[PDB]
């Protein structure tokens, strides 16, 4: 009957898509966040221990 | 944004697009003498309501064949025992996280053979220590597992043996567009006309959101 | 520990999935993971492998990562009618200590 009356008809909503929940950035250390807000390297030191001697 | 020497330029965008059918029409049409009407023991308004049910029926049929078709194949072969059956249930719920398929609100339908084994003597919910409590032995209870709300089903589409499909809610969707019941005269004879059109459709929008066990059951 | 492994610890054979052998009924009816052994288990689809098990194991004191510049912007495009809307982020993380990281199929792809 109807050929070009009956419409077809597009959400107005897009589908976002499902993406991984992101986990790591809460589970690192983030300390070095308020040194790290002004050059391009931090420089990390280690204790080297005093050797035991008989 | 290093390895392009502190340049940028603009990418164009784009997207994807399902279509979505209203293309099933389904009806209901019987005839009722005035003569029957005032003859028989008592009321005959039990026909309409087995008209409706008749629609219902032919609509949770549908939507169920959509999800088995259309829905992706869970990998494994028929459960020898309950474990195993526990296991399909657990491995279509790690199948949809795979797809990164929302947590809250995933639904597994479960025929009655698929049922049977969450019912059975080897179930974690038919002994009192693998489940909290004695309600799955004493009243049959399936509460939930593994956060999914678990449902059964006779209008999935195999009936002897185990078929089920897990989803979230958000993965398939349906219209019904028409939904009309009406009483008319006959013209030839003294009787009422009941008749009621269903019109709808469905689509799984997205396939990776419903994963199905024994897709080709039948 | 990616999906895969996940999977494990809410199998028909976990501890997990039977209120006798853990604490509770909540691992089998919510699929509530929990804590085991002190360490707190979290589950992520961004480790490399999908499709065999793997999992790291860490202190967070082992490993740092900063973010330094955070930014969106929108303009009109030169070349066309458009906007044009472009972000920035700076950033930089070291395994700060490599013996408080453990890998479980490190080479998984």
């Amino acid at each position: 009957a109807f050929n070009n009356f009956i419409p077809e008809l597009w959400s107005d909503m897009l589908l976002e898509e499902w993406t991984a929940q992101t986990v790591f950035a809460n589970l690192v250390n983030r300390e070095y966040e308020g040194i790290a807000s002004k050059g391009n390297v931090v420089h990390i030191a280690g204790v080297v221990a005093p050797t035991v001697k008989d | 944004y290093k390895a392009a020497g502190r340049q940028t330029s603009a990418d164009a965008i784009s997207d994807t697009g399902v279509d979505l059918l209203i293309d099933q029409e389904k009806s209901i049409d019987f005839l009722v003498d005035d003569i029957d009407r005032v003859q028989v023991a008592g009321s005959l308004e039990a026909y309409t309501r087995a008209g409706a049910t008749a629609l219902a029926t032919d609509t949770d049929k549908f939507i169920a064949d959509m999800l088995v078709d259309n829905g992706t194949a869970l990998t494994g072969s028929a459960p020898s025992d309950a474990d195993d059956a526990f296991d399909l249930i657990a491995s279509a719920l790690k199948e949809l996280t795979k797809a990164n398929v929302p947590n809250v609100g995933r639904v597994v339908v479960v025929n009655a053979e698929m049922a049977f084994w969450l019912r059975s003597s080897g179930s974690k919910l038919t002994s009192a220590d693998t489940s909290g409590d004695a309600a799955g032995l004493r009243a049959g209870t399936i509460g939930n597992l593994l956060g999914a709300r678990i449902v059964e089903s006779n209008n999935l589409r195999d009936t002897d043996d185990e078929q089920f499909v897990a989803f979230h809610p958000s993965a398939a969707a349906y219209v019904s567009q028409i939904d009309t019941v009406e009483a008319l005269r006959d013209q030839d004879s003294f009787s009422d006309r009941i008749r009621a059109l269903h019109v709808y459709g469905g689509k799984v929008v997205r396939p990776t959101g419903v994963v199905v066990f024994n897709k080709t059951g039948s």
